[PDB]
């Protein structure tokens, strides 16, 4: 259960820091902005997920 | 690339938001991304705080700002303000930090890549300035907003477990507000006070019932107005005087906040009730009162008589009068006689500081606390070594109030600056000479001498 | 189509070169212990 | 005490890296 | 202009470069060294932290004398045993 | 302390609150990439 | 128009030799208060017990002050922050000897030149001007403001407010050095760039534009003769100017734009000005300069003394000796 | 004392109301140029 | 055109940095002063000297490094390296305070070299030498504090020592030695100190905002043109703000700039001749009307009678380690103290 924690959390650090980066470059690229489009509402649908899912594994961890 | 460069927008890249006055899309984005910069700081911060927490020490000696707020509001602690469980402290950081993303998501959307205005896009998020219909409408509102907080205050205080009490009966404790003041003579009565010495205006507020029904009354003052500018268009006498521009707005609202830094300022400063000393040291008065304490306690203890002993001026070397007769300490704290604490009042009796109590009725944890105040007195360097600006370096000390006090000093400072700049400035651009003299039709050269 | 060698070139360097070699010195100082 | 240098460059770069790949992609900067 | 080349031209060649991201470094080290080697110490005459006074000594080693002053700091140095 | 379980990410705890200077700063490199026009 | 529009009109009128405007409106009973007030005390106001022990202070003329040592003395230590205005006091004779006089023109006048901030705004209003002259004077006001009210405030009595006489001023500075190590301080030293440098730049932009007279006149006249007021020529050649000043260091340090220039030396002042009484308004809640004290130390643990001991040593003679007999406890906690 | 203090009381009053509704008075109007800024 | 004139021919190009003639001895001198403080703070002790520490190499910061004044048993050597006293060693040179005498001399004639630069460009453009004059300030200035006074003095140990901290000691000592605050030549040079700053500050700001619309930018900087003919603000206007606000205001420009000179040099030059003064304690210390009613009436108390005071704890409490070759011994029981304090 700690094993899905940590991942979940360095999961959501990683994701985190590659949308910092892309989703500012992505607003501002004029190609490829359809799929670019698709992938920030991935990522970010996968954000929430993951701070969900670290936020109830934290009571089953501390 | 519209309106970026200085030959379309008018303005240069040091005054580039500049360009954002009317381009409200894009304006939107910046408030909305520097509300997430602000939520960011709130739960950075907060983390940052408690992983550096060791909890057996006071909260002073850590240079926390955060944690105190956060324990003030009854989250955390127990009897006398000890930590008692610090999760409560971690879910304020993090909440505040993972709702920082969501906000500069937004900003970054509507300042890069959403619509660069509203006004086609939206009559209901859309704005001119000019109308003053829309600009009431949307101070509305932010009104019901800030109205709502006051009474998420009111909520926590009286039905989610209360507020830290420093003057809780038998010691500081949390406790829930069951009877807050709604009586308005008092709660306005505060507004009317002096704010000169022992009287502090609102700066006075020494129990926490009038604290919850004063933010009682300001939510329902603010959901109120917020209702009424909604509804209305300002009044005739209204359009008269002022500016109506954003630059005008803008000034206003400096203005104002230059005004709440000063009274903040003088609030960490004064104030032990909604600052408690638990958590955020004592006050300058109140670590000057308790040296006078400790002395007096410590010599008492060595067969003084306190009360009879004359000091070297003439004046009571450990109690004297105040000018309307009040018995208190002496020394140079005879500045400081308004203070009250709940260590130093049960010593107080109708005519102030009472012999009879003093001598028979002093208890150990009025000493400790005494000597605790005292030793962690508001004095410290820049780079954070405490106590005179003579002392050798040893101890690791500015007390939190110092921080707080200094910092909303500059910023309400420079804020009021801020106001002149942006109310001058939107005066001249209103009446448009912002850009300097016509020289084909100066002024001056219309005017008579004068001599 | 430009010299290199001038004296702005030897003014520039008379305080560059020396500047640069103190603050590798005050650097290594950081970690000097009593 | 390395994780914290660390950590800092890559966040401390995070914010010129965006500009950088902006500005060879040739995007609305 | 006076002649010279413009120092934006120059500090973004990558000639410029190729040089100093060598020359620069060199010199960092080389004070770096000049600190580390403890040569400071001795072209300054500046004391380490324990050769400020003798271990049992709390007098100042001051100078007292103009003419005789060189000695008197050699003697204080001899002093240290 | 924070809690045992996130204490790996104490070094990054420590370098958060600084981040919003950064921005700041990020201002001035984005102007300087856009000739401050 | 009737009677109040008359006034109004006259109020703000441009062509009064004085402009009134309703800035002025309160600032000319305040400052003629103040001033009178002032005058007054300091020819014949008797001693005052500045610091609450019953020791009375000599500040006037009269009382065996010069013009040097002479001061209105600031209110007692008893009074703290409490408001003591005349018909606080039982007597007139109560009211002089507790410092009375101090508030009455410490108040009238922070009040009136908040004022005359507020007037300069308004005349550059009514005159078609740009505005931000009154954001140059905020300066020395937020000074004027730190010394009498914001210090007053943080340590609790007005008693510690800068006193209103050259000896008096000089006092509160070495107190304040004694109990801030202001000297230490990164604000002043900031306020110390902003006078020393605006003096430098006063001098510098005063003798270039000296330097580059266009010749309009004879040697047996002054050259001021060869301007005249309101000519719309420049009176002197600043490509000439920065000809010079750029030869003198180089050409990139110096300004060719006058507005540049002139907006640079309204700033540095100012700026470094506003640094200095934010290093009073904040060194008045105690967070003070620089304490290097005993910081240097060596393998036994020795201390090695520096510079910063030294003025320590000195902060030192001046914190045991100052207020002499006010002290009664170990620790000056205000 | 008492008589004082009415006095200054009175007189505070009067100067104050008379910046207020001074500046309540038409002043955006008060400049050379652009009157209208209602 | 023999070798004179073409030396002179290349010591006058116009290049980036312009050398002349006094170039020759300008950049030496400032080159040496400047660097003699940098390696003084970052490499050199004055536990010889006053016992202090003074360099980053010691653990000193910025605030408190300095290139301290020889030992007061120096006197006033040069202290040449090639001295009696040094010898030709540079390691008890620098032990000795060479550096010191090193810098304030190179120091002093790289003065001299920059204001006989401010008059060789000045003469080479074609304008009148007033930044030059107007130089002599700082002169008067350096010459009285760094040479005069110490000379005045036992030494040159009290000369001031180039260091922050060391310079705010220097300050503290005039105080509690020379009660110098109260002395008129250099409450002359306040005057003209933040009289220059107000001034500076003043007409900055009256500049800016009685400007021309010679632009249609909201940032109105690029609305100048160097070569232009027209006054680029209204004097006029200025003129009656200035005169409605403040009851008097400058009409003519020409003496406003040459007032702006006036007032900053001349007050420098005052607290000059004041601290010249200091040299030979010629202290403006006392008001001796003050001193014989205070010595007999034991209620009489003044601002000056309590500076006094200060004065007289700052002396008792800094000399011992502020003077180390007098080998104070102060007692506990005989230090002036307050009560309590
Ligand atoms: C539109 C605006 C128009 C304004 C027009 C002018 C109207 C008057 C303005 C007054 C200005 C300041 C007066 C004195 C302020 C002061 O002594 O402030 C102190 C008071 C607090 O007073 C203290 O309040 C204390 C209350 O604490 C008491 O209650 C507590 C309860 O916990 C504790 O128990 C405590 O121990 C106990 O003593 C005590 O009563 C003290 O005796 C008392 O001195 O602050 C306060 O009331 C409120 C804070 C006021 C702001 C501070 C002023 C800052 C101005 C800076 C301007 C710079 C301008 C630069 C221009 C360029
Ligand atoms: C809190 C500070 C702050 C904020 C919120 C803004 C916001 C804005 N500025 Mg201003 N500005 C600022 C400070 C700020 N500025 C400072 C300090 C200066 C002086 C250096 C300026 C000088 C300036 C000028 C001269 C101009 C602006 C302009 C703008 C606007 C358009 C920016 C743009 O299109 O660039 C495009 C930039 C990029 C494409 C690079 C990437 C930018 C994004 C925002 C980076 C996001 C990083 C972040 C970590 C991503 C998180 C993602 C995650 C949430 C998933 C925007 C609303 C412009 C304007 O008004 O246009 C009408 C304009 O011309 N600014
Ligand atoms: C309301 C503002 C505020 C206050 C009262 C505090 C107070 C404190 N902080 Mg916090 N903090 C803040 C904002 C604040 N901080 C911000 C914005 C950040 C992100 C940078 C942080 C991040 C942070 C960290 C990482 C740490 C602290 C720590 C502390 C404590 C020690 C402070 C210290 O030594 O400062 C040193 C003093 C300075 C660096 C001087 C600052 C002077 C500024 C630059 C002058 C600015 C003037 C003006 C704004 C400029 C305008 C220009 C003008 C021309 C107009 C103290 C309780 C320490 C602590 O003990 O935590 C437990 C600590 O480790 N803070
Ligand atoms: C806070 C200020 C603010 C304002 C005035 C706006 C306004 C707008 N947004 Mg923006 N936006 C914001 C913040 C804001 N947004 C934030 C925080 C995010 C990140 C989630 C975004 C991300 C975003 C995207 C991706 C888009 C917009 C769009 C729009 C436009 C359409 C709005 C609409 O029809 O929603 C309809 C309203 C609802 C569906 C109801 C909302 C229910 C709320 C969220 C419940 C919570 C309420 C509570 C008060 C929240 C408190 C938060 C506080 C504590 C911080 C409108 C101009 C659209 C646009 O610009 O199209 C061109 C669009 O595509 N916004
Ligand atoms: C964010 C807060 C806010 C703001 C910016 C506004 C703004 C406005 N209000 Mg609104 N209002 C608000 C909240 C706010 N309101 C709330 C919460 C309520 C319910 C109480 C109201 C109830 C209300 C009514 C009934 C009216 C307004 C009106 C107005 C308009 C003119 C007001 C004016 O001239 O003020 C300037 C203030 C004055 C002229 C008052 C007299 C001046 C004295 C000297 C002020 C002295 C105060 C002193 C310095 C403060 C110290 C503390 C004090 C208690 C001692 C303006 C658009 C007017 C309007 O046009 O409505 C359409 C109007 O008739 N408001
Ligand atoms: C510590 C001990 C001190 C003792 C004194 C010993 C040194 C004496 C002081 C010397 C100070 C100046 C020396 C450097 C001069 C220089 O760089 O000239 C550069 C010249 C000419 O370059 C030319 O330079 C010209 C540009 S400019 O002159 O630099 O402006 C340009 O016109 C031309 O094309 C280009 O070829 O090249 C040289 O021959 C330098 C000779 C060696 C020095
Ligand atoms: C517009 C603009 C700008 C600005 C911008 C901004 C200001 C932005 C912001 C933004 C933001 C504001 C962002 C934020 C973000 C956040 C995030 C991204 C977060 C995350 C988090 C996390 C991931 C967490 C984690 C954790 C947990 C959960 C637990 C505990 C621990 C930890 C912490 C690890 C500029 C100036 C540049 C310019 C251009 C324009
Ligand atoms: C919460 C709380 C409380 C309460 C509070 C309250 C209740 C408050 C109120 C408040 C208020 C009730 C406020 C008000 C304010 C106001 C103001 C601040 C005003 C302003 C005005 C102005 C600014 C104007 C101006 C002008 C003039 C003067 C002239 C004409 C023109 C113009 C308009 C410009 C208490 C203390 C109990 C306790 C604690 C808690
Ligand atoms: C919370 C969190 C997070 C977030 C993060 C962030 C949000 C970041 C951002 C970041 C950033 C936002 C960064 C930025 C940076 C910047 C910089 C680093 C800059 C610098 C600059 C400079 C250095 C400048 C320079 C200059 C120029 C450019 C021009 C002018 C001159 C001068 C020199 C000033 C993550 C993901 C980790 C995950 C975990 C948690
Ligand atoms: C003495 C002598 C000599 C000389 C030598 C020399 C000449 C040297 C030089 C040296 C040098 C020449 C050095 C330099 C150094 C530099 C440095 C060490 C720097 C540092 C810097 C910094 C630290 C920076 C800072 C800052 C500022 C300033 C502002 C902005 C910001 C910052 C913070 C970045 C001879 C041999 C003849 C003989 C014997 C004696
Ligand atoms: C653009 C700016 C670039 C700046 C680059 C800065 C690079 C900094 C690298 C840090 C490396 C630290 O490496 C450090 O080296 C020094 C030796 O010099 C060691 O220091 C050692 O020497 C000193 C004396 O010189 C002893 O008093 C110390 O007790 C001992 O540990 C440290 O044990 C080691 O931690
Ligand atoms: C304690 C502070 C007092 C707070 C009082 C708050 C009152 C709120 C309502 C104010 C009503 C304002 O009423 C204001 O006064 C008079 C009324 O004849 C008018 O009178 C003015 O009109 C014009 C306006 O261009 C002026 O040129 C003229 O000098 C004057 O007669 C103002 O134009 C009007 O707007
Ligand atoms: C110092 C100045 C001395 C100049 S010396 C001068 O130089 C000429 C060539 O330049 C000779 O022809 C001439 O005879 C000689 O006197
Ligand atoms: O009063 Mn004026 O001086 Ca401010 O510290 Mn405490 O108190 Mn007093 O002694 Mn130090
Ligand atoms: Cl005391």
């Amino acid at each position: 259960m700690t094993i899905l924690f940590q991942l979940a959390l360095a999961a959501l650090v990683i994701l985190s820091f590659v949308m910092v980066i892309g989703v500012p470059v992505a607003y501002a690229s004029p190609q490829d902005w359809d799929r670019s489009k698709q992938l920030i509402f991935l990522g970010s649908g996968l954000w929430i997920a993951l701070v969900l899912v670290v936020g109830v594994l934290n009571f089953f961890v501390v | 690339a519209t309106n970026r460069d200085q030959e379309s927008s008018g303005f240069a890249w040091w005054a580039g938001n500049a360009r954002l006055i009317n381009l409200s899309g894009k304006l939107l984005g910046a408030h909305v991304a520097h509300a997430g910069l602000i939520v960011f700081w709130a739960g950075a911060m907060t983390l940052f705080e408690l992983a550096h927490f060791i909890p057996e020490k006071p909260m002073y000696e850590q240079g926390l700002i955060l944690i105190p707020h956060i324990a003030t509001l009854g989250w955390g602690v127990g009897p006398g303000g000890e930590v008692v469980d610090t999760f409560p402290f971690f879910v304020v950081g993090v909440v505040h930090l993972i709702s920082s993303a969501v906000l500069g998501f937004g900003g970054v959307y509507h300042a890069i890549r959403g619509p660069e205005t509203l006004e086609e896009y939206s009559s209901f998020f859309g704005y001119d300035w000019k109308d003053k219909n829309k600009m009431t409408t949307i101070l509305g509102f932010h009104l019901i907003v800030l109205g709502i907080g006051a009474l998420l205050l009111v909520a926590k205080a009286m039905f989610f477990g209360g507020l830290y009490d420093t003057w809780a009966p038998g010691g500081g404790d949390v406790r829930v507000i069951t009877n807050p003041t709604l009586d308005p003579r008092v709660i306005f009565g505060y507004l009317l006070k002096s704010p000169f010495g022992g009287e502090g205006w609102i700066v006075s507020v020494n129990n926490l019932e009038d604290v919850v029904g004063g933010h009682i009354w300001i939510g329902l003052i603010c959901i109120a107005g917020g209702i009424w500018h909604i509804l209305t268009t300002p009044f005739g006498w209204a359009r008269r005087a002022f500016i109506w521009s954003g630059e005008a707005y803008l000034s206003y609202s400096l203005g104002a906040l230059s005004m709440m830094g000063f009274i903040a300022t003088c609030f960490v400063w004064f104030n032990n009730t909604v600052y408690p000393s638990e958590f955020y040291g004592p006050t300058g008065p109140e670590a000057s009162q308790a040296q006078a304490m400790t002395f007096l306690i410590r010599d008492q203890k060595l067969g003084a008589n306190v009360g009879s002993a004359q000091g070297p001026t003439g004046l009571g070397k450990y109690l004297m009068r105040s000018p309307t007769g009040e018995i208190i300490f002496g020394g140079e704290t005879m500045r400081f006689w308004d203070f009250r604490g709940p260590w130093l009042e049960p010593l107080r009796g109708p005519n102030g500081l009472d012999l009879n109590k003093i001598k028979n009725d002093i208890q150990p944890w009025q000493e400790r606390r005494a000597a605790e105040y005292m030793t962690h007195a508001p004095l410290g360097s820049l780079n954070s070594v405490g106590g005179v600006a003579t002392e050798i370096n040893s101890v690791n000390f500015v007390s939190p109030r110092s921080w707080l006090a200094t910092s909303h000093f500059v910023l309400a400072f420079f804020f009021l600056v801020g106001h002149l700049w942006h109310a001058g400035r939107a005066r001249a651009a209103a009446a448009g000479f912002e850009k300097g003299i016509d020289r084909e039709s100066e002024p001056v050269l219309s005017m008579p001498s004068l001599d | 189509s430009y010299p290199i060698f001038t004296v702005r070139w030897v003014a520039v360097h008379t305080l560059a070169v020396p500047t640069i070699f103190f603050l590798g010195a005050i650097a290594a100082m950081q970690f000097i212990q009593r | 005490v390395i994780a914290q240098l660390t950590m800092i460059a890559m966040i401390g770069i995070a914010g010129p890296m965006i500009i950088f790949l902006l500005a060879v992609r040739r995007g609305n900067l | 202009t006076t002649g010279e080349r413009p120092f934006s031209d120059i500090i973004t060649s990558v000639r410029y470069w190729v040089i100093h991201s060598i020359t620069i470094p060199a010199l960092f080290i080389a004070g770096w060294l000049f600190v580390s080697t403890g040569l400071a110490y001795d072209v300054f005459g500046t004391p380490r932290p324990d050769s400020y006074y003798a271990q049992e000594q709390r007098s100042i080693p001051l100078v007292t004398d103009r003419f005789e002053a060189k000695q008197q700091v050699e003697t204080f140095l001899e002093q240290l045993k | 302390k924070l809690p045992e379980a996130y204490a790996i990410f104490d070094p990054l705890v420590d370098v958060l609150p600084v981040i919003p200077v950064l921005f700041l700063a990020l201002a001035f490199v984005w102007q300087a990439a856009v000739g401050f026009r | 128009a009737n009677l109040w529009e008359r006034f109004c009109n006259w109020v703000t009128s441009t062509d009064n030799r004085l402009y009134v405007g309703w800035f002025g409106v309160i600032m000319i009973p305040t400052l003629l208060a103040a001033t009178i007030c002032f005058v007054i005390a300091f020819i014949a106001a008797p001693p005052v017990d500045i610091d609450g022990i019953r020791e009375p202070v000599s500040g006037s003329l009269l009382y065996g002050n010069n013009i040097i040592t002479g001061a209105v003395v600031p209110s007692s230590n008893a009074i703290g922050l409490h408001f003591y205005p005349i018909w606080e006091a039982a007597s007139l004779d109560e009211w002089l000897y507790n410092g009375g006089p101090y508030q009455l023109i410490i108040f009238h006048f922070l009040l009136g030149a908040s004022c005359y901030m507020g007037r300069q705004w308004e005349l550059s209003y009514r005159l078609g001007m740009r505005p931000w002259i009154c954001v140059a004077y905020s300066a020395p006001l937020a000074s004027a403001f730190a010394v009498f009210l914001i210090y007053p405030i943080g340590q609790g009595s007005f008693s510690d407010g800068m006193p209103l006489g050259i000896s008096g001023t000089f006092n509160f500075m070495i107190v304040f050095q004694a109990e801030h190590n202001i000297l230490m301080h990164p604000f002043h030293q900031l306020g110390v760039a902003g006078v020393f440098g605006g003096a430098l730049f006063c001098a510098m932009h005063g003798s270039l534009v000296t330097s580059s007279l266009i010749r309009e006149t004879t040697e047996t006249e002054s050259a001021n003769y060869g301007y005249k007021f309101g000519q719309e020529e420049e009176t002197y050649n600043i490509v000439a100017a920065h000809g010079y000043f750029g030869r003198l260091i180089f050409q990139y340090a110096s300004f060719n734009n006058s507005r540049s220039l002139h907006f640079f030396l309204a700033a540095w002042p100012v700026v470094g000005v506003w640094f200095a009484a934010l290093g009073i308004s904040t060194m008045a809640f105690n967070l003070n300069g620089f304490n290097f004290n005993h910081s240097v130390i060596d393998a036994k643990g020795n201390v090695i003394n520096t510079w910063a001991d030294i003025i320590n040593r000195a902060n030192l003679g001046m914190e045991v000796m100052h207020e002499r007999n006010a002290h009664n406890f170990p620790l000056d906690l205000a | 004392m008492e008589t004082l203090k009415i006095t200054v009381y009175i007189v505070v009053t009067f100067f104050v109301l008379l910046f207020v509704f001074g500046f309540l008075s038409g002043d955006p109007a008060r400049n050379p140029k652009r009157k209208d800024l209602e | 055109r023999g070798w004179f004139d073409i030396l002179d021919d290349w010591l006058k190009r116009d290049r980036f940095v312009f050398v002349g003639w006094s170039g020759i001895l300008l950049f030496p001198c400032a080159y040496l002063a400047l660097g003699g403080w940098l390696t003084g703070t970052t490499f050199v002790t004055s536990w010889y000297t006053h016992g202090l520490a003074s360099s980053y190499l010691e653990g000193c910061n910025f605030l408190t490094v300095a290139v301290s004044t020889p030992a007061n048993s120096m006197g006033h050597s040069l202290l040449l390296l090639w001295g009696p006293e040094a010898q030709g060693d540079f390691t008890r040179w620098c032990q000795l305070g060479g550096l010191w005498t090193f810098i304030a001399l190179h120091g002093a004639f790289g003065l001299i070299g920059f204001m006989l630069r401010q008059f060789e460009i000045a003469r080479l453009v074609g304008v009148r030498p007033y930044n030059a004059i107007a130089f002599s300030a700082p002169i008067a200035v350096f010459v009285s504090v760094f040479l005069i006074y110490p000379l005045g003095q036992s030494s040159w140990f009290f000369a001031p020592s180039f260091g922050v901290a060391a310079i705010f000691r220097f300050l503290l000592f005039f105080q509690g030695f020379h009660n110098w605050t109260l002395n008129p030549f250099h409450m002359m040079g306040v005057a003209g100190v933040l009289g220059g700053a107000l001034l500076c500050a003043i007409h900055g700001a009256t500049v800016e905002n009685t400007l021309f619309q010679d632009g249609e930018g909201a940032s109105t900087f690029r609305a100048f043109n160097p070569t232009q003919a027209e006054e680029t603000y209204s004097m006029v206007t200025a003129n009656r703000f200035w005169s409605q606000i403040f009851g008097i205001a400058f009409s003519n420009k020409r003496w406003l700039h040459f007032f702006m000179l006036f007032v900053p040099v001349t007050g420098l030059w005052m607290s000059a001749i004041g601290v010249v003064g200091l040299a030979l304690n010629l202290r403006s210390y006392d008001f001796i009307s003050q001193e014989i009613r205070a010595a007999e009436d034991p209620e009489f108390e003044t601002f000056y009678t309590k500076n006094l005071l200060l004065n007289e704890g700052i002396r008792a409490w800094m000399a011992p380690q502020d003077q180390p070759h007098e080998n104070f011994v102060f007692p506990e029981e005989v230090l002036p103290r307050g009560n309590a304090l």
